[PDB]
Formats: structure tokens, C-alpha cells, sequence
RNA sequence: CGCCUCCUAAAAGGUAACGGAGGCGCCCAAAGGUCCCCUCAGGCGGGACGGAAAUCCGCCGGAGAGCGCAAGGGUAGAAGG
RNA sequence: CGCGGGGUGGAGCAGCCUGGUAGCUCGUCGGGCUCAUAACCCGAAGGUCGUCGGUUCAAAUCCGGCCCCCGCAACCA
RNA sequence: AUGUAA
């Protein structure tokens, strides 16, 4: 799944979710999207179950875009260690998320499988998800 | 995006670059669409702002060069098994200093 | 030449006609059509099964070899009469549903392909000498090269994988990578100890002197290293470490036991004072009791080749190369051509196609 | 375990953790002073050996080069040659 | 992520720390001696230096990350 | 040093 294929620093300190998504709040490929309700880190196995999710759905046909990557390294300590001796190993990627990003969008494909498509990736998710569809408010972004 | 893409009936799905497009006009000469055929587009096949025909008296404001319309491949469960088995290189850290 | 490539339809027609038992067959197929006509048949309906796709399994076979009898006549009169009569569309029309009979027939030929699960895959050659000592180790040798030969013709890849040479001269074993389509399918029928007898040029006073090899040949599978195990049937207990240790050694499970549910295989571990130092231990060895016993599984299996191929010995023949008088008989079936120097440079097809029966 | 650079450090300074990353224990008799002159990296085109890259020619170029070595700041209206 | 030692032609090993040449033994290929083989003699071929990322004009060599490998350590309750 | 098996 996906992850970073170089970066210039391993290691991230962890920061904030504070305030909704600086950008790509709009629908800007395709017909219908999935917009995130709460605050997160989405881990890169997460986006790929949504992403197989809608893939085994459509079956054949559709497109889905990716709207949100997981560029962020996630950090645990080996188990039953104690505290010190320098930060964790990194353990996985993860993608920040917060209320009103766009994190998927499909086209291709007919109402009835978009809106049933991104239902389930949304249950593969880690926070609550609506669902979308493209307007003259997002064109006019 | 007037026809039916030759493209879409093999499998494919008409991707959609600009749903509008920019151009210089007088307010008594706006038009309501522009006409763009793409009946000839196969899958792997583009369509640019210079393929657009214009009405009279209507200025293209982009480059000729930017693309419109393309039709691509479709999603296939035939290829999920390849993406799950896919092996990634591990990231590579940019080397600092010495 | 036309006419003599109908008589080679006629030839592979009657040879599917033998084996494949025209007669048992015809016999056996209208068995089937009296008992599945009567309305009251789907009283079972895995009966039903056996039969109607039974039926569909010989009418492939006794319906085929009727479209080939009568198929073939017609066009022993249709070449003759656009000859006579200078009319050369009727002679496009008569070899044009005749190369598509060709496929008919070719296509049923291969009932001798598809008798073997996967007859495809780049099987691998095993020469062994044994029998006739430093004679058979060259014999052994031109066995090797012959069969080297063969895979030049029909078009394979001969990597060699593993050779032994013989002390004096000659190769003691040799291992070949038969890399091609129906690969199996063509040297499966080539198992067994081959005898070579003759003027052993390695005999004091030059005597005639009999030296056997064998040739053994297995499909290929894969690696099929490690097998993936989940913890739904693993079984993880934990309980306090035995001996010394003190107060955190006395209220402190920390050894713990994977017992593995369908295998019944038990492993323990109690080293370190840590549950999960000691469980990361135990899922270590415990991988590697599945990885014995799943190794004993097919070390059990290669063992039931050792104890039913054999033994490059005297008994054990399936053809006799004698190049003494010129022959070679393939005593299973069997074939007489007495080109011995030419077989030894590779025309098998003479006994592989006729003895895949 | 001392010293230097950046971040953590919340737009002055300062600010911890067995927090995230690197370097120093030298070197230069010129790699110093002062006068005078010069301007790079890279890309495109052309060109004997000759190449992705030797030197040459042309055009494009505000600095992304260079400044002995880490990093940062600085810098061609030189601190670079 | 315990400390420290390694991975180089087919096999076993040198060469690293002081950066620009990869060398030794066996094996292997060709030719000899022999009726024939071994031994012996003459001649030859042969290596991404475990990888991924770059430092330097230049890396088997210097510096990190990962992968296996050998040794040590894992104590007081 | 060695040369099986009619
Ligand atoms: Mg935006
Ligand atoms: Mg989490
Ligand atoms: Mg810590
Ligand atoms: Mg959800
Ligand atoms: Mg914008
Ligand atoms: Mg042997
Ligand atoms: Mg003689
Ligand atoms: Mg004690
Ligand atoms: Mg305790
Ligand atoms: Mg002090
Ligand atoms: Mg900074
Ligand atoms: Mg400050
Ligand atoms: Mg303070
Ligand atoms: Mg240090
Ligand atoms: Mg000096
Ligand atoms: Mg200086
Ligand atoms: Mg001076
Ligand atoms: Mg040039
Ligand atoms: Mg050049
Ligand atoms: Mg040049
Ligand atoms: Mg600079
Ligand atoms: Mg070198
Ligand atoms: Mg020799
Ligand atoms: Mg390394
Ligand atoms: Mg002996």
C-alpha cells in the first residue's frame, strides 16, 4: 500500500488536528466523493481498504481518485519497553484529516453504485464520512 | 461532450478534465455550451482546448495545449490480487552531511 | 501430395480408434441413451450427473470417429473431380474442410495429453547410471546427449541442472530442465531404465557386455516453502515459570505454551523473565515445528519415489537399445526400428507418440 | 559526558527530555594583507580523437555555483576566480 | 534499536582501518603423458565485492538505513 | 595408484 517512496527526515513529531482542512474541500475530479466529518490520522491500510472496497464493488469499470496520502511516518515503541532511550520505530504511514476534506472521489459509474461504493469505503474508515456530489459551488472553486 | 466515446464501450470511462473552459467574449455574445465530439476517443486517447472548435465572435483565454477530456482505463478486480502481492522498496532517507 | 496427407488422417484416425476402444465405446454410449430417456431418470439427480455428462464424454469420442470415417470419404471424390474438370474452387473447397477435420482429430488426439492433471509444466530430465559399472556411466552419457537431442528438435530449453561425471568416463547422473510446452506430457513416457547391449569398449578382451541407466522424469511445482498460519487456531496458554526467579517469578505468568489446535503440536518457552520475550520465542519455535513436520509430509513423498521407481537393474527393463545386431525394441509395447544410430540421435517420437496409449 | 550547526523553542533573548538530525579535537606561508582585472551552476545548438561529463564556439541564465571540511546565516554592487 | 565481528569468482579465504591494482588454494575449460583413468606437465577463462539509497573527481574500502550470519550478554527480586 | 559387469 502506499507510502512515501523517499523523504528527507524518518521521524515526525506528532502535532495537531485543530480546525477544518486547510484545502481540497471540494469535488475536483470526479462525480461523487467522500468528505471526512471528523478529525484524523488515516493509516495507509485504511485507504486501501476503502480503495479495494470500491474496486470489488464497481467490479468492473468506474474510477476512483485518491484524494489524501499518507505521508505522515507513524512511531511505536517495541512492545513492553519502558519509557526513554529515544523515540520509537516507525511502524507505518499515515494521512491527516480534518472535517470537510475530500478524500475520495468516483466517476464512471451510474448514482446507485457511487453512493453504494463510497458507503462502505466510509465503514472502513476511522471517523464518520458523507457522502457527495459535484455542484456548481465546486466547479466555481 | 457530445457522443458516445468508442473508448467507453470497450470498458473504459470518460474522464472529464474541463467541464468548462475560459475564453474572452462580449455579454451580448455568450454561449450557453460548446459542442466537443468525443465519439473518436479511444481508451488511452485525449482531447485538448486546441480541438475545440469555437462559435463566432469567442476567444480561447487558456493554452491550446491544455488538455480537455480523456478516456482511461476502468477499475478491474482482475487486478486486485497484483496490488495486494505488489512488494514496495522500503523509503529511502535523503542523505544529510557528510 | 494432398492425397497422401488424407492417408495420414486415415492412419491417426484408426490408431485413436484402437486404444480409445471404438468398439467398448459405441457399446458403452448406448447403454447410457436407454437409461436417460425414460422421464422418471431424476429420481437422483447425481445419477443424472454421471451419465448425461458421461454421455457427452462419449459422444466426444464415438461421434468424433464417425465424422472422421465418413468425413474423409467425402473428400476422396471431391479432389477427383475438380482435377478432371480443370475447376479450381471446388479443390480450395475440399482441402478447407479438410484441415478443420485435421483439428478434429488432432484435438481429440490429445486424450493421450490430457490424462495427467497438469501436462504442461517445464518438467525436468534425471539420468542415473547403475547396472554395467564404467560401460553403463557412458551408456548413461549417451543417453544424456540423445535425450538433448530430442529437446533440439521439438523445441525446448535444455539447462542442464546438475551433473556428476563418471571416474573413468562416462556421467554418473544428470539433471535437465525441460523447459517447453507439454513438456511433461512428451517425456512422461520415458520413466524407466533404458538396457544398452554391445561391445563394451572398456572390456579387457572386448566382449559383449549389457549396462542400464534410467531416466526419470517429474512435472514441476514450486517452491511451496512456508505456509501462512493464523491465530485462529493457535491456542496460547499462560502460566508462572518453574524454578528460581523470586516474588516476580512466584505471581508473574510468564512462560507461556502455543499449543497448536489442528496439528496438536505443543511448544513451550520460559527463558526470559518477560511473557512476550518468552511467546516471541514460542511463536519462533513453534514456526519452526510446522516447517519440520510439513517437511516430513513431502520427504515422505520423496520417499514414495525412491520405493516405486527402481533399481537400474538387470529385471527392470522397459527398452532394449542393442546395438549389436541393430535394434531396439521398446519391450512395452512395442516398436522394433532398427535405425539404432539414429534413435540415439534423437527421433523418440517414434516411441514417445505411439507409447503415451 | 566538552565544543559547533539546525529543529523541538510557542515571530526578542533564553528555555528541558536516554527528544529528531548532523559535525569538531583540524587546516592554510597561502587558502593571509593590499591593489588591479574577471564572473558562476545549469540548459540548448555546433564541434578531430572525445564519451552523460576533458577543452572550444554560440545562445539562453540574479544566482540553483563557488566560498577547505557539518549545518545555518551571508554573498557575484564578492566574501568567489 | 542489547554490545561487536562478518557477507568478495563454483568452494574456502586474503585485500578495507592508510580510497584509484581485486590476489591465494582448490575446482573448471583446452592441450599433453597413458591401452585407459587418477596423479603429474603446459595454457586459459572466471568476481552486481549481500543490498538500497551519496559522500568524494573516484568507494570492495569512508558514512548511514534494511536483510540474513557467527560470538557475547539478558542480572537483583 | 587404478581398469567393474557375458
Ligand atoms: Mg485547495
Ligand atoms: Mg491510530
Ligand atoms: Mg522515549
Ligand atoms: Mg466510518
Ligand atoms: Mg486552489
Ligand atoms: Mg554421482
Ligand atoms: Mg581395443
Ligand atoms: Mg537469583
Ligand atoms: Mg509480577
Ligand atoms: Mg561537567
Ligand atoms: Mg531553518
Ligand atoms: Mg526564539
Ligand atoms: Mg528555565
Ligand atoms: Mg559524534
Ligand atoms: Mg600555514
Ligand atoms: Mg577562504
Ligand atoms: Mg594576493
Ligand atoms: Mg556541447
Ligand atoms: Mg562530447
Ligand atoms: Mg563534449
Ligand atoms: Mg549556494
Ligand atoms: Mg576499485
Ligand atoms: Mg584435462
Ligand atoms: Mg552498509
Ligand atoms: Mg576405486
Amino acid at each position: 500500500m502506499l507510502m512515501p517512496r523517499r523523504m528527507k527526515y524518518r521521524k515526525q513529531q506528532r502535532g495537531r488536528l485543530k480546525g477544518a482542512t486547510k484545502g481540497g474541500d471540494y469535488v475536483a475530479f470526479g462525480d461523487y466523493g467522500l468528505v471526512a466529518l471528523e478529525p484524523a490520522w488515516i493509516t495507509a491500510q485504511q485507504i486501501e481498504a476503502a480503495r479495494v472496497a470500491m474496486v470489488r464493488h464497481f467490479r468492473r469499470g468506474g474510477k476512483i481518485f485518491i484524494r489524501i496520502f499518507p505521508d505522515k511516518p507513524y512511531t511505536k515503541k517495541p512492545l513492553e519497553v519502558r519509557m526513554g532511550k529515544g523515540k520509537g520505530n516507525v511502524e507505518g504511514y499515515v494521512a491527516v484529516v480534518k472535517p470537510g476534506r475530500v478524500m475520495f472521489e468516483v466517476a464512471g459509474v451510474t448514482e446507485e453504485q457511487a453512493m453504494e461504493a463510497l458507503r462502505i469505503a466510509g465503514h472502513k474508515l476511522p471517523i464518520k464520512t458523507k457522502i457527495v456530489r459535484r455542484d456548481a459551488y465546486d466547479e466555481a472553486q | 461532450f457530445v457522443g458516445t466515446p468508442a473508448g467507453v464501450r470497450a470498458g473504459g470511462v470518460l474522464q472529464e478534465i474541463h467541464r468548462d473552459i475560459l475564453v474572452k467574449v462580449s455579454p451580448r455574445n455568450i454561449p450557453e455550451f460548446i459542442e466537443v465530439d468525443v465519439s473518436g476517443l479511444e481508451i488511452g486517447d485525449s482531447l485538448h482546448a486546441s480541438d475545440l472548435k469555437l462559435p463566432p465572435g469567442v476567444e480561447l483565454a487558456v493554452s491550446p495545449e491544455e488538455t480537455i477530456a480523456a478516456v482511461v482505463p476502468p477499475e478491474d478486480v482482475e487486478k486486485l490480487a497484483e496490488e495486494a502481492a505488489a512488494e514496495v522498496a522500503e523509503p529511502e532517507v535523503i542523505k544529510k552531511g557528510k | 501430395p494432398v492425397n497422401n496427407r488424407i492417408q495420414d488422417l486415415t492412419e491417426r484416425s484408426d490408431v485413436l480408434r484402437g486404444y480409445l476402444d471404438y468398439d467398448a465405446k459405441k457399446e458403452r454410449l448406448e447403454e447410457v441413451n436407454a437409461e436417460l430417456e425414460q422421464p422418471d431418470v431424476w429420481n437422483e439427480p447425481e445419477r443424472a450427473q454421471a451419465l448425461g455428462k458421461e454421455r457427452s464424454s462419449l459422444e466426444a469420442v464415438v461421434d468424433t470417429l464417425d465424422q472422421m470415417k465418413q468425413g474423409l470419404e467425402d473428400v476422396s471424390g471431391l479432389l477427383e473431380l475438380a482435377v478432371e474438370a480443370d475447376d479450381e474452387e471446388t479443390f480450395n473447397e475440399a482441402v478447407a474442410e479438410l484441415d478443420a477435420l485435421e483439428e478434429k482429430l488432432a484435438q481429440l488426439e490429445f486424450r493421450r495429453m490430457f490424462s495427467g492433471e497438469y501436462d504442461s509444466a517445464d518438467c525436468y530430465l534425471d539420468i542415473q547410471a547403475g547396472s554395467g559399472g564404467t560401460e553403463a556411466q557412458d551408456w548413461a552419457s549417451m543417453l544424456e546427449r540423445m535425450y538433448l537431442r530430442w529437446a533440439e528438435s521439438r523445441g525446448f530449453k535444455t539447462e542442464i541442472i546438475e551433473e556428476s561425471e563418471g571416474e573413468v568416463a562416462g556421467i554418473k547422473s544428470v539433471t535437465i530442465k525441460i523447459s517447453g510446452d507439454y513438456a511433461y506430457g512428451w517425456l512422461r513416457t520415458e520413466t524407466g531404465v533404458h538396457r544398452l547391449v554391445r561391445k563394451s569398449p572398456f572390456d579387457s578382451g572386448g566382449r559383449r557386455h549389457t549396462s542400464f541407466s534410467s531416466a526419470f522424469v517429474y512435472p514441476e511445482v514450486d517452491d511451496d516453502i512456508d505456509i501462512e498460519i493464523n491465530p485462529a487456531d493457535l491456542r496460547i496458554d499462560v502460566y508462572r515459570t518453574s524454578g528460581a526467579g523470586g516474588q516476580h517469578v512466584n505471581r508473574t505468568e510468564s512462560a507461556v505454551r502455543i499449543t497448536h489446535i489442528p496439528t496438536g503440536i505443543v511448544t513451550q518457552c520460559q527463558n526470559d523473565r518477560s511473557q512476550h520475550k518468552n511467546k516471541d520465542q514460542a511463536m519462533k519455535q513453534m514456526k519452526a515445528k510446522l516447517y519440520e513436520v510439513e517437511m516430513q509430509k513431502k520427504n515422505a513423498e520423496k520417499q514414495a519415489m525412491e520405493d516405486n521407481k527402481s533399481d537400474i537393474g538387470w529385471g527392470s527393463q522397459i527398452r532394449s537399445y542393442v546395438l549389436d545386431d541393430s535394434r531396439i525394441k521398446d519391450l512395452r509395447t512395442g516398436v522394433e526400428t532398427r535405425n539404432t544410430q539414429a534413435v540415439l540421435d534423437g527421433s523418440l517420437d517414434q516411441f514417445i507418440e505411439a507409447s503415451l496409449k
